[PDB]
């Protein structure tokens, strides 16, 4: 996350971290036992970390669960990045608590002007390497499908919305992808994609999670 | 014998902002060199391991 500031300590509780000997994702628990991210942080043997403020510090009341089954979307196409989203199942269901929480589905669609809360362990600024010990959080707009397609010719699907700042300086960034889009206490968005981070004209990009309500409802009722 | 034309290669993070540490061979500084893609659309310039890079891409400088 560039721009954006430190979360505190569990005050987002439903974000997770997928862990592969390292942080490489973000997630987002959706009911106990389910986790949604991105189709493209897909990886074999991931273990989910709930209730993680330092990363890099073991606190002593983490949840480490290893991933039962990872599954992306059927229509996920790597090169344009439609349908950027993946379910992961847990091998046991979380305990939850104050620090490890479900967030709610959407049952509609969000608005442009809508004011959301973007969060990672993700790049902190826009070239090098500035990585967080703890979570960090940014609170920005959606942008309006034409605002977002002319940022981006040719390269916004009808899953797709940009969220953030024409002018720069504030966005998601590498190590953010699968993380939270969460407005009005509804899971809209997953990080997906941008033309570098926090670069003028070019907003972050995310998967529309409202398209995608029933899909994950069948998934999880069929295994 | 002349190396392949991977070496030639940009860095190319990509559009995607996952966290995966690779190695590239930077031809401004003559080394292959760490970097961290971000999960999609990159290039042949892009290896999993320092000595991956090495093998294909040796040091000028």
């Amino acid at each position: 996350i560039v721009g954006g500031y430190t979360c505190g300590a569990n005050t987002v509780p439903y974000q997770v971290s997928l862990n592969s000997g390292y942080h490489f994702c973000g997630g987002s628990l959706i009911n106990s036992q389910w986790v949604v991210s991105a189709a493209h942080c897909y990886k074999s043997g991931i273990q989910v970390r709930l209730g993680e403020d330092n990363i890099n510090v073991v606190e002593g009341n983490e949840q480490f669960i290893s991933a039962s089954k990872s599954i992306v979307h059927p229509s996920y196409n790597s090169n344009t990045l439609n349908n950027d989203i993946m379910l992961i199942k847990l091998k046991s269901a979380a305990s939850l608590n104050s620090r490890v929480a479900s967030i709610s589905l959407p049952t509609s669609c969000a608005s442009a002007g809508t004011q959301c809360l973007i969060s990672g362990w993700g790049n902190t600024k826009s070239s090098g390497t500035s990585y967080p010990d703890v979570l960090k959080c940014l609170k920005a707009p959606i942008l309006s499908d034409s605002s977002c397609k002319s940022a981006y010719p040719g390269q916004i699907t009808s899953n797709m919305f940009c969220a953030g700042y024409l002018e720069g300086g504030k966005d998601s960034c590498q190590g953010d992808s699968g993380g939270p889009v969460v407005c009005s206490g509804k899971l809209q968005g997953i990080v997906s994609w941008g033309s570098g981070c926090a670069q003028k004209n070019k907003p972050g990009v995310y998967t529309k999670v409202c398209n995608y309500v029933s899909w994950i409802k069948q998934t999880i009722a069929s295994n | 014998e002349a190396e392949a034309s991977i070496c030639s290669e940009p860095k190319k993070v990509g559009r995607c902002k996952g966290y995966f540490p690779r190695f590239y061979f930077d031809s401004e500084t003559g080394k292959c060199t760490p970097f961290i893609y971000g999960g999609c659309g990159g290039n042949g310039n892009n290896f999993e391991t320092l000595h991956q890079c090495r093998a294909i891409c040796r040091a000028l400088g």
